[PDB]
Parts: C-alpha cells; sequence; structure tokens
C-alpha cells in the first residue's frame, strides 16, 4: 500500500495500484514468476516488495517504491516525463500477452480481453453476417458531440445502424439492395470490464488548446451487458476501481485511483504516496461537481 | 435527376421465372395462376392438370422485383406492386399495363384488397399507405382528370405487410416498427395500436368482417388478435425461424403458415396442439395461396426463393413426418444469373447461374455466344484472359436474375477501339476508331426515326426484342420500350420526351 511518486509518475502509480486489486492479477503473475524460473520478474519484484512492506506495518506501525517497474519499462519501450495511464496500460498488458504467447496460463486474454461482433442482418432474408474483433476496453463518450447515463454512453459505442433510404445494404444472398440492421454486440467477456471515458475536448481559434470535460456521467454500481450481448447471459459486474485525472490536458496532470476491496465494502482513495479512505455513500455522491473527474472505470464479475 | 440507359440481354419469350416468386393470385373462374416474379415479370399459368405446358402469358413492364399482386373485378383487373416504387394497373385478360401510379417513394411491399368495395391499398418502405378505388383507376383515357389521392399516416418505420377485410372497414399494416397499426379505410381514422411482436411483421390476414386478425412475424410467432378488445388472444410458436407467409381457410379455423425454416404447417386455431406438417420445401417460403375449389381446401400453392412454383395437395387431414414428399403439380422455373465477370476486352462477359452452368456473352451485340456447361468458373476467367486494357464503359446488374446492362454518361463513351480489334469489317476497310458505347446506343435506337440519316450504326444490330429502359439514377424508371418499337408514334413521342441530351448528342446530332 502506497506507491512512491517519482516526479510526475502518478499515471503509473494509479494504474498499477488498480492492477494490484484485480481478481486474477496477483495469482497470475506469481504463476508466471514460477514458470520463468523480464517484465514478469519486475512485476513480482514489486508485488513482493509491496506485500512485505504491508506485513512490516501490520506487526508494529511506524512513520514501497514502484521504481523497479519503471526502469524495466523504460528498457522495454523508451517512451519516458509524464504520460497517459491508458497508453501505459496497453504496453503492460500487451507485453504480458506477447510473452505468454511466446512461452507456449493465458492470463491477459482471459480477464482483460473480450470478443466483439460486427453483425449485419438483411431484413429481407434475415441472414446474419458477423465480423469478429478483439477488445480490451470500451472507448466511451461522456458528452454528446446534461448528466447523461452510462447506459446511454455504452449504447453510443455498441450502436445499431438502420440502413434505409437512398443507401441500402446490398445483400449477396438476395442479390439486391435491401434494408438492413447493422449492430455492435459483445460475445466473449473478460473478468474485468474496463471503461475508457473520452472526457477530453478541443476548440478552435482562441486560447489554451485542449480542454477537459468537467461534467462526468451517471456512474452505476451494478452493470449488466445483457442488452448488448450476442446471446443474453445473466452475468453481472460490479464497480471496484476508478482512475481519475485532475487537469485540463491529456499529457500531464494528477492521476489518482479509488479502488474498493472485494474494509469489505468500502473505498480506499489513495493518491501517489498520500493514502486515504472514504465511505460508499459519500463517494458516488462526490463525483458530480471537484478537483478531478473520472477517466477509467473497472467492473469485475461478481 | 441523372438519366441512365439500360437494356436486357434475353430471349424474346422468357417462359419460365428467372428468380424467386414474391406473390400469388388464383383466378377461380378461368383456372389461372398469377406469379409475381423477382425477375420483374408477371406470368399467367393454367392449373388444368391436363396441359403439359401450363404457360399462358408473361406480363412485362416492371423494372425490379414485383412484391405483391391483387386480382380484382372477377379477374378483369390486376394490380401489381414493385420495388421500382410504382403500382401498375393491368388488364388481366389481355395482359398489358394500362396505367402506372408513382406516388410511392421506395419499394412498394404489400397490397390489400376489399372485394366488396373494389378497393385496393398499397404500402411500402416509404411508410406510406395509399388507398385506391379500382374503378377510378381503370377510368383513365386522354384527359384522365387524374386521381385525387388519399394516404394513411402513423407508420413510424418501413412497412412490409398490409391487409384489409372483405367489407373494407378495417385496414392493418405490419412493419419493422413491431406494432400493427389499424385504421378505418372509409374515414382514415386511427383505430388502435396493437403491440406484442418483437420483430418485423411480414404476414397479415383479416377475417371477413374485420373483427379478428392473424399476424405472422420474423420473431417466429403467429398471433391472433381481437379487434373488438384491442388485444392479443393467442400466440403460436410453431416455427423455428421467421414466419413470412400466412393463409387461412374460409371458416377462419385453420391457419397455413410458412417461412424461413422451410417448413409449412397447418395449425388449428381452436386447438393448437393438433397441427399438421404439410411438407418441407426446398427454399424459404415467401407466399402461399390456397386453392378454394372446395370447402376443405384441396391444395395450397407455394412461392419460394426458387424459380419453381409447387402446388401441394391436402387430400388427407408435433409431427416429424411430412404429409407430402413430392408436389402435386410443378410449374418449372429457370436459372438465375448469380455471378458475373467482365473480361479484359470490356466486350464479353462470363456468367455462372444457379445450375452452376457457365456461359459466354457478347455485351456489344447483346446476346449469348456459347454455353460452357459446368466448367470451373474461376478457371474459365483465367483461361480467356488477354493482357489488354480497354476503359470501363458499362455496368451490369443481376437484380432480376437476367443480364441487365446499364450505360451512364460518366463512362459510356470511355472505350475507343479499332474496328479490326473489335472483330468488325467496314466498307472502306480503313479500320478507323470506334466508340463502343456510341455504337451500342445507335443500335438500341436504330428504329427511332429521328436518328435516321438516309440508319443504324453500320457494324451490327442488337436483337429487335431487346428491352431498352431509360431510368433515373437511384430509383425512377422513366420509359421502357422494345428496340423494334421505336418507330411507333407513341414510342417516338415518348422518346423525344425521355431521351437525355447526352444520348441525343450521339444518336441524333451524330456528334463524336
Ligand atoms: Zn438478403
Amino acid at each position: 500500500v502506497g506507491l512512491n511518486n517519482l516526479g510526475n509518475t502518478c499515471y503509473l502509480n494509479s494504474i498499477l495500484q488498480v492492477l494490484y486489486f484485480c481478481p486474477g492479477f496477483k495469482s497470475g503473475v506469481k504463476h508466471l514468476f514460477n514458470i520463468i524460473s523480464e517484465l514478469i520478474c519486475s512485476l513480482q519484484s514489486l508485488i513482493i516488495s509491496v506485500e512485505q512492506l504491508q506485513a512490516s506495518f501490520l506487526l508494529n506501525p511506524e512513520k514501497t517504491q514502484p521504481r523497479r517497474l519503471l526502469n524495466t519499462l523504460r528498457e522495454l519501450n523508451p517512451m519516458y516525463l509524464q504520460h497517459d495511464a491508458q497508453e501505459v496500460l496497453q504496453c503492460i498488458l500487451g507485453n504480458i500477452q506477447e510473452t505468454c504467447q511466446l512461452l507456449k496460463f493465458e492470463l491477459v486474454e482471459k480477464l482483460f480481453q473480450g470478443q466483439l461482433v460486427l453483425r449485419t442482418r438483411c431484413l429481407e432474408c434475415e441472414s446474419l453476417t458477423e465480423r469478429r474483433e478483439d477488445f480490451q476496453d470500451i472507448s466511451v463518450p461522456v458528452q454528446e458531440d446534461e448528466m447523461k447515463t452510462l447506459r446511454w454512453a455504452i449504447s453510443q459505442f455498441a450502436s445499431v445502424e438502420r440502413i434505409v433510404g437512398e443507401d441500402k445494404y446490398f445483400c449477396e444472398n438476395c442479390h439486391h439492395y435491401t434494408e438492413a440492421e447493422r449492430s455492435l454486440l459483445f460475445d466473449k467477456m473478460p473478468e474485468v470490464i474496463t471503461i475508457h471515458l473520452k472526457c477530453f475536448a478541443a476548440s478552435g481559434l482562441e486560447f489554451g488548446g485542449l480542454s477537459k470535460i468537467n461534467t462526468p456521467l451517471l456512474t452505476p454500481l451494478k452493470l449488466s451487458l445483457e442488452e448488448w450481448s450476442t446471446k443474453p447471459t445473466n452475468d453481472s459486474y460490479g464497480l471496484f476501481a476508478v482512475v481519475m485525472h485532475s487537469g485540463i490536458t491529456i499529457s500531464s496532470g494528477h492521476y489518482t485511483a479509488s479502488v474498493k476491496v472485494t474494509y469489505e465494502g468500502k473505498w480506499l482513495l489513495f493518491d501517489d504516496s498520500e493514502v486515504k479512505v472514504t465511505e460508499e455513500k459519500d463517494f458516488l455522491n462526490s463525483l458530480s461537481p471537484p478537483t478531478s473527474t473520472p477517466y477509467l472505470l473497472f467492473y469485475k464479475k461478481l | 435527376r441523372k438519366v441512365q440507359v439500360s437494356y436486357v440481354i434475353r430471349d424474346e419469350v422468357e417462359k419460365y421465372n428467372r428468380n424467386g416468386v414474391n406473390a400469388l393470385q388464383l383466378d377461380p373462374a378461368l383456372n389461372r395462376l398469377f406469379t409475381a416474379g423477382r425477375d420483374s415479370i408477371i406470368r399467367i399459368w393454367s392449373v388444368n392438370q391436363h396441359k403439359q405446358d401450363p404457360y399462358i402469358a408473361s406480363m412485362e413492364h416492371h423494372t425490379d422485383w414485383v412484391n405483391d399482386i391483387v386480382l380484382c373485378c372477377n379477374g378483369k383487373t390486376l394490380i401489381s406492386a414493385s420495388s421500382d416504387t410504382t403500382v401498375k394497373v393491368w388488364n388481366a385478360h389481355k395482359g398489358f399495363c394500362m396505367s402506372t401510379l408513382r406516388t410511392h417513394k421506395d419499394y412498394v411491399k404489400a397490397l390489400a384488397y376489399a372485394k366488396d368495395k373494389e378497393l385496393v391499398a398499397s404500402a411500402g418502405l416509404d411508410r406510406q399507405i395509399f388507398l385506391w378505388d379500382v374503378n377510378t383507376l381503370t377510368a383513365l383515357t386522354a384527359s384522365n382528370n387524374t386521381v385525387t389521392t388519399s394516404s394513411l399516416s402513423g407508420n413510424k418505420d418501413s412497412i412490409y405487410s398490409l391487409a384489409m377485410n372483405q367489407l373494407g372497414t378495417i385496414i392493418v399494416s405490419g412493419s419493422t416498427e413491431k406494432v400493427l397499426r389499424v385504421w378505418d379505410p372509409r374515414t382514415c381514422a386511427k383505430l388502435m395500436k396493437l403491440k406484442g411482436h418483437t420483430d418485423n411483421v411480414k404476414a397479415l390476414l383479416l377475417n371477413r368482417d374485420g373483427t379478428q386478425c392473424l399476424s405472422g412475424s420474423s420473431d417466429g410467432t403467429i398471433r391472433l388478435w381481437s379487434l373488438g378488445q384491442q388485444r392479443c388472444i393467442a400466440t403460436y410458436r410453431v416455427h423455428d425461424e421467421g414466419v413470412w407467409a400466412l393463409q387461412v381457410n374460409d371458416a377462419f379455423t385453420h391457419v397455413y403458415s410458412g417461412g424461413r425454416d422451410r417448413k409449412i404447417y397447418c395449425t388449428d386455431l381452436r386447438n393448437p396442439d393438433i397441427r399438421v406438417l404439410i411438407c418441407e420445401e426446398k427454399a424459404p417460403v415467401l407466399k402461399m395461396e390456397l386453392d378454394r375449389s372446395a370447402d376443405p381446401p384441396p391444395a395450397i400453392w407455394v412461392a419460394t426463393t426458387k424459380s419453381t412454383v409447387n402446388k401441394w395437395t391436402l387430400k388427407g387431414i408435433n409431427p416429424i413426418t411430412p404429409l407430402c414428399t413430392q408436389p402435386d403439380q410443378v410449374i418449372k422455373g429457370g436459372a438465375s444469373i448469380i455471378q458475373c465477370h467482365i473480361l479484359n476486352d470490356k466486350r464479353h462477359i462470363l456468367t455462372k447461374d444457379t445450375n452452376n452452368n457457365v456461359a459466354y456473352w457478347d455485351v456489344l451485340k447483346a446476346c449469348k455466344v456459347e454455353d460452357l456447361g459446368k466448367v470451373d468458373f474461376e478457371d474459365e476467367i483465367k483461361k480467356r484472359f488477354k493482357m489488354v486494357y480497354v476503359p470501363n464503359w458499362f455496368s451490369v446488374d443481376l437484380k432480376t436474375g437476367m443480364l441487365t446492362i446499364t450505360l451512364d454518361e460518366s463512362d459510356c463513351f470511355a472505350a475507343w477501339v479499332s474496328a479490326k480489334d473489335a472483330g468488325f469489317s467496314s466498307p472502306d476497310g480503313s479500320d478507323p476508331k470506334l466508340n463502343l458505347g456510341g455504337l451500342l446506343l445507335q443500335a438500341l435506337l436504330e428504329y427511332w426515326p429521328r436518328t435516321h440519316v438516309n440508319k443504324g450504326n453500320g457494324y451490327f444490330q442488337v436483337p429487335p426484342h431487346t428491352p431498352v429502359i431509360f431510368g433515373e439514377a437511384g430509383g425512377r424508371t422513366l420509359f421502357r420500350l422494345l428496340c423494334r418499337d421505336s418507330g411507333g408514334e407513341t414510342e417516338s413521342m415518348l422518346l423525344n420526351e425521355t431521351v437525355p441530351q447526352w444520348v441525343i448528342d450521339i444518336t441524333v446530332d451524330k456528334n463524336m
């Protein structure tokens, strides 16, 4: 608990400490540390350092540094002095998958990555063609082009497009222009659903430059994607971690995480090395304006 | 607004359907069956089990799928609905089109008929429903006085089905809005909104006094509605996939259903569990028409996506075993052209049809060159490959199942070739430069007197029966005639009114 800020590394502290509270992450990287015998070694070197310092505090209190991970990452991909948490999350998860594929537990693909379906349905013959893509997070809009809901926002992503009028979908089966529904659907799910909020903006011919949207969505606690699922399943997901940004740009600012333990049923708000605690009731009523607004939402299969 | 020229490569008579059949009408006084072909042709058949060739006539005029047909006035009048956005009125005895209504703005999908009022209605993807007095429509000549129009509103999405009762007091529409909307056709008043289906509704029927309704839907259910109570009184899930076609006996007690799952059932409405599998067809069922010679109907005619039309007998009233295994009568169909390749000479086309037969065609002379049988299609393309480039100058479409060639001003004149390399011979034997699109246009209009300068193009003719169609890009057909007919006074008048200036330039003024 408590990740030392290394000079504008709150982007890395927030994402790593959310990763630390992921259902399968702890056990997975320990499994991979025993398989090997060098990002997975650095991950375990930090986790051991984190777990051991928690035990030292647990016995007798007095008044850990993710520096091990940073030096490994910089040798892995020298992007680094302050970046976006979303880009670094991809480089971490992507490289764990790149090594997992080269070794042959399928860690990253099972619990972060899901399967996406691009379905077109000719309304004249009702023949369904689908296209498969993989996805590890849901890019979601906040405002349109007041306080919109998250169901609306996911509906924007998993849109349905009705093809009627001068432009009709040509069905190869019907051999003729036809009316069609073109929809986006979720098939296979990961253990943790990441929601990436497009909460940044830009304008024209004054100031400045970029701008952040200081009006977040109505975030629910329960989440079911049955409405967009390829075949309605009763799986339900529960919010457990939220990364938030303070600032008016994407390049730099304060990144902070608010993770829930699943203290059972509470909120562990921690920033850099400065750790705090909050309640359930006075946190969801805190997101609406206000030093920061959310950027990433993580739900898990409860 | 932009006018294209097209023509169809075909025989003078296409006795058999070249595509699936969208709708059926049975004339009980003459024992005649009408089929509405996806190939744009309506055909009249004799249902005498005597005759070996049941063909009587084809009724040619539509440019695209004919989606619905209604026989009116004891078989005197036929009304047709097509994906070319028009409704046409036919003399059903002589088989020619008398008038064309153009009030729709998208595919016209369904027609409805109130026998006691000689009332018909049309509906399509444009969400419009028009009501037409049949006797007003036939009353057209010289100054028609036109027709005053009437349409129904409320439909929020594209309409796929439509029914009226025999008395003409109730009209119901079915659409992708998943609700059936009901009006009184006499007053245009909205009556009720029937909710219950979770998908498109492609099949609708009303009882004689418009008090009950049967709907068939792509959600796989049949629903019975009471119009007096404005609610659903029974739901039937006898199919696996969407239900597309419904029939009911005269007593409104047995419903015949068919659809995407190829299976055709007869279900008793009073006792659902007693239901009979009549047959399993070879292709999705699009429409069915009971033979009503006798009270318990003796047979049902079935239209599918295949070009053949099967009559199934019912002489023998849950089920694994089909009641029937072979049709009782069979109207033979022809093959559809489903694949097309333009060769490198931009002159010949290789086709594959539904029989996996491969043929070779001459686009310039608008005719077939040789049948190649069941050779491999892609191996045949590479076998006739010649490393030569000729600019694209036409487009081909297979929407009717026959070869339709379309010319557009943008590239109609793009292909100059030498007479020698084009397989031609000229009187001076000079071998100057020929423009393919320009020669074809002159052959298509060879019989148009205004193009006659002492006549034709001097190198080849098209077959006189080739249909020549002038339409607007995206939708509206303007004028269709046969090549040989251009010398007529009606055709010459209509050509002067319809031939776009970019064709006049080449065919009349002889500019190039
Ligand atoms: Zn289709």
